């Protein structure tokens, strides 16, 4: 499977747990994957048919964007990190 | 008021800072910054969710994002390597040309030799870098050299309050550097602002003392007052302290 | 802003009160009280000719008098019975219900006994009194319980512009006393009056850091401001320094 | 005679002097014996027939507004100081 880091921040729509498994090819798929267990997130991670401005993805460290974006290829085994731009410091 | 810095096209010209990654409400972030009469916004991220600070999708829905210059920090990363990266995942996903630089370790003070090996890597490629650091002048002067825009200085622990531990190092330090010097850390009330004001300091950043003051709004407003008495102060040359 | 204190008619709404016996240029002093905000104006008579302070009569020429409250100081004073014959005569001749009360021997510091001796004898006659005292809290509750308007304490000593020498005694002062307390005495620049703030003052009194500020203007418009941003930083109340 | 102190800030009028001596019988008279010797002080004490309102003068130490003003009595062997309201600290 591919297990999934949540940050903190959204582990409210994940039941408080800070990972998750999932199944899929694309990026996208194992969003719509993980909505079907934890309704809401989805919702904070794209917005009309693209992923945030605000949100980052990465697939075993690689930022998604220079890959494909949500059509970047997730392999069975890969980890798929969550992180979102944040007020600082 | 004049600006106290530029970097390109971006004016700083509040003299206050303002770091927000403490508050947990979005109304009171746009309500701090508004009473401290800030101009400068601090984003970053969080690998290792050091915080749960407000996401950049809440707060860009009640505050007017795009009248604040934009400025990535890399604090809440705990080595070298980590800051690094953060300042490059700043860079590609926001755009950010101007970083806060952060490198400490697990006691929550800066590193001065990493961050010196810091910035000779970004200003490399071509980032602007306002550096956090203990006052060395050897420290200082190799920043300087690499083309920081402005220097951070240490006052005193963070969230400690207990202002400007060593002020005779941070004049002399204020002294010999030409580009702007913000005081920064252990900063508990206005008064300290005005201490840093007549040390030499071109601002100040402030962050637990709006936390953690009773009123967040009024000491805000404050600061932005201090800070400007502050300068005026400086600018007068008071009078030398009549000691043994 | 709210008046900080009322006697009778006067209010006192200015928190930094302005001494002006140094000044030898009339237009001069006209310019630093506007800087400072002052609204009150502070007269005396000079029986032993211990300086040359400006004449009343030109000063009432070139600056609006009548816009300030008028009190009385008897600093020039160097004997008890020497101040009181000072604080009748500027009774007699100005109509001075008023007075900034003084009693210093040949030291320059304020004598608390001898003030509190004046002080009785003043207030039978119906005399309103701000009293200069050093800092000891059997000594300003009997010249509270006396009838004085405001208590000055010193902060430290005259001209040495130290600041505040001994602040958590002028903190317990200050808890411990109804009235309002002015600090005076040894101010040196913006930095200090924020710092008489948050420490409860109501006000400050400045004189010789003015007088020898390479730009006197300058430096009264920047304690106007330190005064109001150290009040607002008090009443936020800010955070309790972490200390050992 | 009368011996006439004179305040530090109008010693200019008086060659420098801090005392002068003079003649007279009422408080105006040693004013205009002394404006005779020193041109210009005078003008500085009285204004319309009155004593300066922010001017003091006293017989022995007695204020003479409580006692006739100009025509306050002086005799040989008083002392008339003159004590103006100054700039306070």
């Amino acid at each position: 499977a591919v297990t999934v880091s949540i940050p903190t921040i959204l582990r409210t729509h994940t039941g408080g747990e800070k990972s998750v498994e999932a199944k899929g090819a694309t990026v996208l798929e194992i969003i719509d994957d993980v909505e079907s267990r934890h309704a809401g997130i989805k919702a904070r991670l794209v917005k009309e048919e693209k992923l945030h401005r605000f949100i980052n993805v990465y697939v075993n460290d690689e930022d998604v964007r220079f890959s494909g974006g949500l059509e970047a290829e997730v392999k069975d085994g890969d980890t798929l990190t969550i992180l979102p731009a944040v007020a600082g410091g | 008021d004049e600006p106290w810095l530029k970097i390109g096209a971006r004016e700083f010209r509040s003299r206050i800072l303002v770091g927000i990654e403490q508050y947990d409400s979005v109304p009171l972030v746009r309500d701090v910054l508004n009473a401290a009469g800030a101009d400068v916004f601090i984003t970053t991220v969080d690998p290792d969710n050091r915080r749960s600070s407000l996401l950049l999708m809440d707060l860009a829905d009640e505050l007017p994002l795009d009248d604040f210059t934009w400025i990535g920090t890399t604090s809440f990363a705990r080595t070298k390597e980590s800051a690094l990266r953060s300042a490059r995942i700043l860079r590609d996903s926001l755009g950010i040309e101007i970083l806060k630089l952060d490198v400490r370790g697990d006691d929550n003070t800066p590193d001065n030799a990493g961050t010196v090996e810091a910035a000779r890597e970004l200003r490399a490629e071509g980032m602007e870098l306002l550096p956090f650091i203990l006052p060395d002048l050897a420290t200082a002067r190799a920043l300087e050299e690499a083309g920081c825009a402005a220097l951070r200085v240490m006052a005193s622990p963070v969230a400690s309050g207990r202002g400007i531990a060593n002020p005779a190092a941070i004049r002399e330090l204020i002294e010999q550097i030409g580009i702007p010097v913000v005081v920064e850390g252990g900063i508990g009330s206005a008064r300290h602002v005005a201490e840093a004001m007549e040390l030499g300091a071109s601002a100040t950043l402030v962050n637990t003392a709006l936390v953690r003051a009773e009123s967040p709004l009024l000491m805000a407003a404050a600061m932005r007052q201090a800070a400007l008495a502050g300068l005026l102060s400086y600018e007068s040359g008071p009078m030398p302290e009549v000691a043994a």
